[PDB]
């Protein structure tokens, strides 16, 4: 995250990090169940074998509650293809479930129509991960969140070099330079609703990072929600 | 209006049947008694930040 803030304790519960064998985050996830990750398909090929890190809020010190899952099932979208970067989305199944408590608490999912009509017609949601800090750096050691507006569908198509599919939405600021990068690709991007957090997207990618006349590009987790749903019980 | 007046007064998801306000709760809620309000079933429910 490029900007924003601190996830402060308690704040971003839902989000997951996945860690190859050396023990590094190289992409977010959003724990949907205590058996069940969403995160970008893409992300899939960053990694050999990696595992996933619930509860963690800063990589440089063990948070107690943070706790190590290890993937049994890797469900990865057949349509997904990196020529034009559409049905960017995976679920994983974890081998142990996850123990919620303080920092560990899943999105929920919304329902198609209402998420559309309801979630996706609000002035923001909330972007969060360990991605880059600025578009040349490391990643964040920290986990950050960013308030971005959504972003007009036509304005989105325009302000893009590639193809924006309908599994596609555009978030973000033309001029303010904050938001998602590197890193945080399979990260929540959740939507607020009378206090209740949905999952909404799932950062996808960008051309570059807070770029002016640019924005973050998401998958439309509404687009998905049966197949997430088939997922889950497989 | 009914679901595009303040979401039917629902709590979550808001449906129109037969020209009224039908509203649901993620898994995890129940529907309150007064058909709008979504109930925590257990602790750690779905979207709740943990702030306490
Ligand atoms: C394969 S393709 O044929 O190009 C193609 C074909 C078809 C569609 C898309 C593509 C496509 C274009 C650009 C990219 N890339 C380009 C390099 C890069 C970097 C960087 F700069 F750090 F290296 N970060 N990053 C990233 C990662 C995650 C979020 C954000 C983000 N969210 N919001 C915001 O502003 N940025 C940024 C990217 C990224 O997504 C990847 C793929
Ligand atoms: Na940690
Ligand atoms: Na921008």
């Amino acid at each position: 995250i490029v900007g924003g803030q601190e996830c402060k304790d308690g704040e971003c519960p839902w989000q997951a990090l996945l860690i190859n064998e050396e023990n590094e985050g190289f992409c977010g996830g959003t724990i949907l169940s205590e058996f069940y990750i969403l995160t970008a398909a893409h992300c899939l090929y960053q990694a050999k074998r990696f595992k996933v890190r619930v509860g963690d809020r800063n990589t440089e010190q063990e948070e107690g509650g943070e706790a190590v899952h290890e993937v049994e099932v890797v469900i990865k979208h057949n349509r997904f293809t990196k020529e034009t970067y559409d049905f960017d989305i995976a679920v994983l199944r974890l081998k142990t479930p996850i123990t919620f408590r303080m920092n560990v608490a899943p999105a929920c999912l919304p329902e198609r129509d209402w998420a559309e009509s309801t979630l996706m017609t609000q002035k923001t949601g909330i972007v969060s991960g360990f991605g880059r800090t600025h578009e040349k750096g490391r990643q964040s050691t920290r986990l950050k969140m960013l308030e971005v507006p959504y972003v007009d569908r036509n304005s989105c198509k325009l302000s893009s070099s590639f193809i924006i599919t309908q599994n596609m939405f555009c978030a973000g600021y033309d001029t303010k330079q904050e938001d998602a990068c590197q890193g945080d690709s399979g990260g929540p991007h959740v939507t607020r609703f009378k206090d209740t957090y949905f999952v909404t997207g799932i950062v996808s990618w960008g051309e570059g990072c807070a770029r002016k006349g640019k924005y973050g590009i998401y998958t439309k987790v509404t687009a998905f929600l049966k197949w997430i749903d088939r997922s889950m019980k497989t | 209006k009914l679901c595009s007046l303040d979401n039917g007064d629902c709590d979550q998801f808001c449906h129109e049947e037969q020209n009224s306000v039908v509203c649901s709760c993620a898994r995890g809620y129940t529907l309150a008694d007064n058909g709008k309000a979504c109930i925590p079933t257990g602790p750690y429910p779905c979207g709740k930040q943990t702030l306490e």
